[PDB]
RNA sequence: GUUUGACCUCAAAUCAGGUAGGAGUACCCGCUGAACUUAUAUCAAUAAGCGGAGGAAAAGAAACCAACCGGGAUUGCCUUAGUAACGCGAGUGAAGCGGCAAAAGCUCAAAUUUGAAAUCUGGUACCUUCGGUGCCCGAGUUGUAAUUUGGAGAGGG
RNA sequence: GUUCUUUGUAAAGUGCCUUCGAAGAGUCGAGUUGUUUGGGAAUGCAGCUCUAAGUGGGUGGUUCCAUCUAAAGCUAA
RNA sequence: AUGGUGAA
């Protein structure tokens, strides 16, 4: 019942093809359909119907830059809407404040130990000898992130 | 109210996209059903859907192994615009001027932020350009009134049309970016404030009879690049 | 570990052999040039090539005047293992890590090394504004054992570190680096050169296409001449 | 079990040979609709204001490929192993063997479609190749023959 | 890569563009279908019932009719003819040829465009809107674009 | 009739010379069980065991010849 | 006979 196939017909390769079918000129000649399409596109361009790609690029280069070139003017009064309250002014965080604002080490330790986001101040005022000695402030990013969170997470 | 998950399901939008839309529209919570229903008509939702479709199509093209198709798709794509969303939230220019405090704070903070993986250098460059334009306009109008050097930075106050808006600028020292802050949320605010500041700067320049956007002095840009390098011409 | 196929090994071996031959030829030519036996060589005068955006090629000779140069790692060629000759130079400048960059003083003795490490790095002369921005955006100071590499934060730390040569603030270091100051060598070594962030810094649908486009542009912008007298290629570092 | 003609497929080329064949085929991706359209528009624009050699591309149409075979014009033929109407492809291997045209069976019709900008390509064949890849084409043909006809000489046997 | 994306399949949307129900029913096209009535034959491939469109419907250009000096789509009338044929009783019962009315022939499958899926559905902006152009997306290579149905037909000079 | 457009090495028809030159399968048919006709070759239609070739096959009369090319579809009178 | 109606 189950036997391997036999190559009686496939044993000998076909030296010659099956049908002559003399080759047409189009095989040895550039495509005529492509020429017809090119002529159609030329006619469309001449009739002012298709913008050439170079013209499109030139027009787009001028465009895409006319943004923000029109006056927009020339809202929370609803009872169920409230405006976003702005942060209060500074709290005496001067780089060169009076010595009174320089918190004592014992109270500075308490400020440092206390939790975050429930603190009276986010900084420790310091008495810097010179303006050039003022260091950087890497905590500004965290404060801005917290402000952004509060902006859209405020159950008014 | 309707739970956040319920609102997201009603909007059938991704959580990140939903947060972006909420930030753009200023919605707050557990949200009112009417507000969420109204938000569904915003074109930004359609733009986000188009972006998702484009993303899936581009992934398909790239996986298939046709870089040209993906490049063509990317070139033809266009980004959404916040121009109209600004008007509804700020019907009047004075409201935009009043709210410009947080926009200026964020733009100045991001201008000095070093380039990182989370935020491309293009955004930082745009923020720096916006800050330079604002500083040049303020200096020309001489609207600076209050200066307070502090640990956080220098608290500036520009009396733009007498609104005495207070803004803060951090120092130029390098900043160690913490991992706690999520830049994804901050990027939406950055984009919204960049668009708002662009519109406000154009309006101010038109009011003051100044051509916008002014070019930048190239020779100064190779030496003292910054506020001084941004030359402004009245006409 | 993962199985290693023969194609990668063969490609790496061929690329390493080509790189070794190039390095040997360049070193032999440079040594003969230094000996003044310039009777029979392809070229004697040094050449520096500047490529900028469209692309324009400018060939200029190298003079003995000191100049300021900035070098950034490129992580290339792809299938070329860094040879010992280049490994020593890279270790001396501690630029093994990718995207790392440092400032060096251009001198006649440094030209052969720059030529040797030319394909691996991209060089150029940055402007004062670019140098100031790079210094003020990134920095590192080693602090007390001293296993900490905390970023530069305070001017007083600068006073504590160097102190003697008047380097009391970051602006002093900026001036010393940009200008041909006496402490240029001292400050540069202690500066813990910057670790520039990678270009694309992303992966995904849009990120993959952007990275592919960047890689395609890199080949056109940067080329490996592999010639014995290959001029040093310079690009506009200010753009970066 | 299945008759000898069935199970002839699924005896595809090894990883390296298939990867090399696909790498070679990726150098002759037919121009997509956008590429051809932009080329035609550029030609029209040039003609508006005022000799290329024969283009080279991979022939993949089932009817087109079958026509190419039996005329000895085709040199390499790739056959998908996941054609739902199996009868459309059962005769292809035997016909190629009778005609002597080298042939191979690759995994997945979608893989063939990807290299021809189509969702699914039943077959993919090469007729003419550039002189640069002629040596590469001959080497790939020899490798495919060695790895398929000799390695899987029993593919046409043992049900 | 303990990971992504494709092909194929299966489902959801109060998503966008579409259509069938039913009525009427003299005629038509198919299924189904008895008895009275008369000596398997016969009422009768009828009545009723079921399904499907129209102004007509079906059929229609021979795997035809013929044995002739051959005719040449289908359709309806006369004629063939109450003949052949069947039942050999009762009865049933055609068709070629001939004349008239009207006459139009065509559309696919099957052999490679492969020097260019050149085909088409849908969305969008306009216009001269029973539609046309540009762009976009998708269907298609398991075949949409040229030609051909032996009455031939195709590639070249 | 009046016209505005034509379009492009674009399309079509005839005679001659050369080279090729493809036709529909659970289909015909046989077998068997029911229906139809007044139809003697139940042809025609209906269930099913079986199921073919391409100088082939169907339809007929005479030891050869006569006609056609089924298993696809459209068409007003 | 066909097609339907009702029902200690």
């Amino acid at each position: 019942p189950y036997e391997p196939l036999i190559d009686w017909f496939t044993r000998h390769e076909e030296v010659m093809p099956l049908t002559a079918v003399p080759e047409p000129k189009r095989r040895f000649v550039p495509s005529k359909n492509e020429a017809k399409r090119v002529m159609k596109i030329v006619r469309a361009i001449r009739e002012g119907r298709i913008i050439p790609p170079k013209k499109l690029k030139e027009m787009k280069e001028k465009e895409k830059i006319e943004n923000y070139q029109y006056d927009l003017w020339g809202n929370d009064h609803v009872m169920h809407l409230r405006a976003p309250k702005l942060p209060p002014p500074t709290n005496e965080e001067s780089y060169n404040p009076p010595e009174e604002y320089l918190l004592s080490p014992e109270e500075k330790e308490a400020w440092e130990n206390t939790e975050y986001s429930e603190r009276e101040r986010n900084f420790i005022p310091q008495k810097y000898s010179a303006l050039r000695k003022v260091p950087g402030y890497g905590e500004s990013i965290r404060e801005r992130f917290e402000r952004s969170l509060d902006l859209y997470l405020a159950p008014r | 109210f309707i739970t956040r998950s319920q609102a997201v399901r009603k909007l059938q939008v991704s959580l990140a996209d939903f947060r972006r839309l909420c930030i753009f529209k200023g919605i707050y919570p557990f949200y009112y059903a009417k507000d969420i229903q109204y938000l569904m008509h915003e074109p930004v939702l359609a733009k986000f859907r188009e972006h998702k479709t484009f993303a899936r199509k581009l992934t398909r093209a790239l996986g298939r192994g046709e870089v040209s198709s993906a490049k063509r798709l990317e070139e033809n794509r266009d980004s959404y615009t916040l121009d109209h969303i600004i008007k509804e939230r700020y019907p009047s220019f004075p409201d935009a001027i009043r709210d410009i405090d947080d926009a200026l704070n964020m733009l100045f903070l991001f201008s000095n932020l070093p380039s990182t993986n989370q935020v491309s250098s293009k955004i930082i460059n745009d923020a720096q350009k916006i800050c330079n334009q604002w500083l040049a306009y303020v200096a020309k109008e001489r609207l600076v009134r209050k200066v307070f050097v502090s640990i956080k930075g220098v608290y500036y106050q520009a009396n733009i049309k007498g609104e005495e808006v207070r803004w803060l600028v951090p120092f130029k020292f390098p900043e160690n970016i913490p991992s706690d802050v999520d830049f994804r949320i901050m990027l939406t605010f950055l984009e919204f404030y960049s668009t708002l500041l662009h519109f406000v700067l154009y309006k101010l320049y038109t009011d003051s009879g100044l051509i916008y956007p002014p070019k930048l002095d190239l020779k100064k840009d190779k030496i003292i690049s910054g506020l001084s390098s941004y030359i402004l011409e009245s006409r | 570990n993962k199985f290693v196929r023969a194609e990668s090994i063969v490609a790496k071996t061929l690329a390493t052999s080509r790189e070794k031959e190039r390095i040997k030829r360049v070193s032999i030519l440079e040594d003969k040039k230094a000996k003044n036996e310039t009777q029979h060589i392809a070229s004697g005068k040094d050449f520096i090539l500047k490529i900028t955006e469209g692309l324009i090629r400018e060939k200029t000779t190298y003079d003995g005047k000191p100049a300021l140069l900035f070098i950034v790692r490129v992580r290339g060629p792809l299938a070329v293992n860094i040879p010992n000759k280049a490994f020593k130079i890279l270790s001396l400048l501690r630029l093994v890590e990718t995207n790392t960059g440092v400032f060096v003083k251009l001198t006649k003795n440094v030209y052969p090394l720059l030529k040797v490490i030319a394909p691996y790095v991209v060089i150029g002369k940055p402007s004062l504004s670019s140098i100031r921005s790079l210094i003020q955006k990134r920095g590192r100071i080693i602090y007390k054992a001293e296993p900490h590499e905390i970023v530069l934060n305070d001017n007083n730390i600068v006073e504590e570190q160097l102190g003697d040569h008047g380097i009391i603030c970051v602006e002093d270091i900026i001036h010393e680096i940009a200008t041909m100051g006496e402490s240029f060598s001292v400050c540069n070594f202690f500066l813990q050169p910057f670790k520039l962030n990678r270009e694309v810094s992303g992966f995904g649908s849009l990120n993959r296409l952007r990275k592919i486009k960047q890689r395609e542009a890199e080949s056109r912008t940067r080329q490996f001449s592999n010639a014995a007298t290959a001029p040093v290629i310079e690009v506009d570092i200010d753009s970066l | 079990k299945v008759p000898p003609t069935i199970a002839q497929f699924q005896y595809t080329l090894d990883r390296n040979t298939a990867a090399e064949t696909f790498k070679l085929f990726n150098k002759y991706r037919p121009e997509t609709a956008a590429e051809k359209k932009e080329r035609l528009t550029k030609e029209a624009a040039a003609v508006a204001e005022g000799a290329s050699p024969k283009p080279y591309a991979v022939k993949y149409g089932l009817n087109h490929v079958v026509a190419l075979i039996e005329n000895k014009k085709a040199k390499l033929v790739l056959i998908a192993n996941d054609v739902d109407p199996i009868e459309l492809v059962v005769f292809l291997p035997a016909l190629c063997k009778k005609m002597g045209v080298p042939y191979a069976i690759v995994k997945g019709k979608a893989r063939l479609g990807t290299l021809v900008n189509q969702k699914t390509s039943a077959v993919a064949a090469l007729t003419e190749v550039r002189a640069e890849d002629e040596a590469a084409l001959a080497k790939l043909v020899s490798t495919i023959d060695a790895n398929f006809a000799d390695k899987y000489d029993e593919v046409k046997k043992h049900w």
